[PDB]
């Protein structure tokens, strides 16, 4: 019964507005806006990169998220990085997982 | 025998995806079948003027010059002259027309309370502010499907102190205030020159609007990087 | 970058409407109101409506200004019918606000 | 007026008659919802 206006998923926002039907009266009826928005409060500025410290000041623009490096991982899309690795004088960049079943083999 | 050239409309040129450039000839003498003659500079001339007056009560004999041409024709703006070539007055009737940009803010306004209170209509106006010149042109949606004219009024477009340039047209949309409580989308749609896709789409409802109540919903979660 | 309060008049038969602005109880300038010629409804042909559209800065519209709208015209009870807005002249707009630490 | 007919919230216009006034008459509204200036409320839940 509630229209899903927005769903960004970095943002993590949910834009979605209900109306609750009223008796029958003139209408005085509540439109409300069923925002759910999830912090990860753990992640990290730079999501792609793993050695960024924590972020603490979250900015939730949220008429620019209905239309900017973004918060939270998602699960359908890959936010990979590059890690050397060394086994001697030799060093080798091995793109490395960042997150599990995201980028598993499929 | 009235000496007056009228062009069409930019929004009769998406409307019917026609033009008539005419020289309207009105109060003329009753004679049938008159050579009226509108070229332009390259020499090309309208068509004979069918299912118009003939024979009139009033005696307004109107020769219309007509003629179903390309839309894109006038666009480029090549400049129309009239010929009339009648007996009554041997000298001919000459007048000439020419042609000589912002972006439309055509934004949409909500009901207001007291409609709702009244409970008699709803009225919604589609703001059409800032486009210049005058020539726009104002359509309504609901249900997929386009309102009658009848039931929509749209006004002549007016010059805006603000901006000399710009002008503003307003349109009401009058219903049934009991039509708008269920939804229903209430699209307005526009056209103008300076404008991307011809067509801006504009939508208000009340599931979109002024709320009355606001719950913002946040969890401190640890589990992070699943949504 | 501006804002525009549109004052919707609807009802007059006479079709003879005039619309004033007064700002703060004072009576403003011609210039800055522009009000459209009256034409009629197609639901009553008898009825006729006009609008007034006042533009204004955005920044003295967030402060609290009355920006009342007055109609003037002989069917009116007292013949003077002033309406009023502002920032806030709408519902009080609850808040229910949740915050969760689990 | 009743206590039930302001729980209503009807307009309840006041009209003034002067000369001074410019337009000779001025009004006012006053309702149920002319003040509850933005009430709101906060739950935190762990
Ligand atoms: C920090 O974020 C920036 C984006 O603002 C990214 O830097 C570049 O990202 C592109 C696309 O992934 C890569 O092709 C470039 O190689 C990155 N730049 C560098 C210098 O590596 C990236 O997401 C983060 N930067 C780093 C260094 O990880
Ligand atoms: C917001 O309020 C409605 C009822 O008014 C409720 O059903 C909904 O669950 C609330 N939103 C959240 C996130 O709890
Ligand atoms: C918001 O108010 C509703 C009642 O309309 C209540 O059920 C809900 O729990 C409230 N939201 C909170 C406390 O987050
Ligand atoms: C918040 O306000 C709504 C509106 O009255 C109320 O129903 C809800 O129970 C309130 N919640 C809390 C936690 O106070």
């Amino acid at each position: 019964e509630r229209i899903v206006l927005v769903d960004n998923k970095c943002k993590c926002a949910r834009i979605t507005s209900r109306i609750i039907r009223s008796s029958e009266d003139p209408n005085e009826d509540i439109v409300e806006r069923n925002i759910r928005i999830i912090v990860p409060l753990n992640n990290r500025e730079n999501i792609s990169d793993p050695t960024s410290p924590l972020r603490t000041r979250f900015v939730y623009h949220l008429s620019d998220l209905c239309k900017e490096t973004c918060y939270t991982y998602d699960r359908n899309k890959c936010y990979t990085a590059v890690v050397p690795l060394v086994y001697g004088g030799e060093t080798k960049m091995v793109e490395t997982a960042l997150t599990p079943d995201a980028c598993y083999p499929d | 025998i009235r000496v007056f050239a009228i062009p069409p409309s930019f929004a009769s040129i998406f409307l019917t995806k026609s033009t008539k450039l005419t020289c309207l000839v009105t109060d003329l003498t009753t004679y049938d079948s008159v050579t009226i003659s509108w070229t332009r500079q390259n020499g090309e001339a309208v068509k004979t003027h069918t299912n118009i007056s003939e024979s009139h009560p009033n005696a307004t004999f109107s020769a219309v010059g007509e003629a179903s041409i390309c839309e894109d024709d006038w666009n480029s703006g090549e400049r129309f002259t009239c010929t009339v070539t009648h007996t009554d007055l041997p000298s001919p009737l000459k007048q000439t027309i020419s042609r000589p940009l912002h972006r439309p803010d055509v934004y949409l306004l909500p009901p207001a309370r007291e409609q709702l209170n009244l409970r008699e209509s709803a009225t919604i106006t589609c703001l059409v502010t800032g486009f210049s010149p005058a020539d726009v042109f104002v359509q309504w949606m609901q249900r997929g499907q386009p309102l009658s004219p009848e039931k929509y009024v749209t006004s002549a477009p007016m010059p805006e102190p603000q901006a000399p340039g710009r002008y503003f047209a307003h349109s009401i949309l009058t219903v049934s205030e009991e039509e708008w409580n269920t939804g229903e989308t209430y699209t307005c749609v526009v056209a103008h020159e300076a404008l991307p896709n011809r067509v801006t789409e504009r939508t208000v409802d009340k599931s979109t609007g002024k709320p009355t109540l606001y719950n913002v919903s946040l969890v401190m979660s640890d589990t992070a990087g699943t949504c």
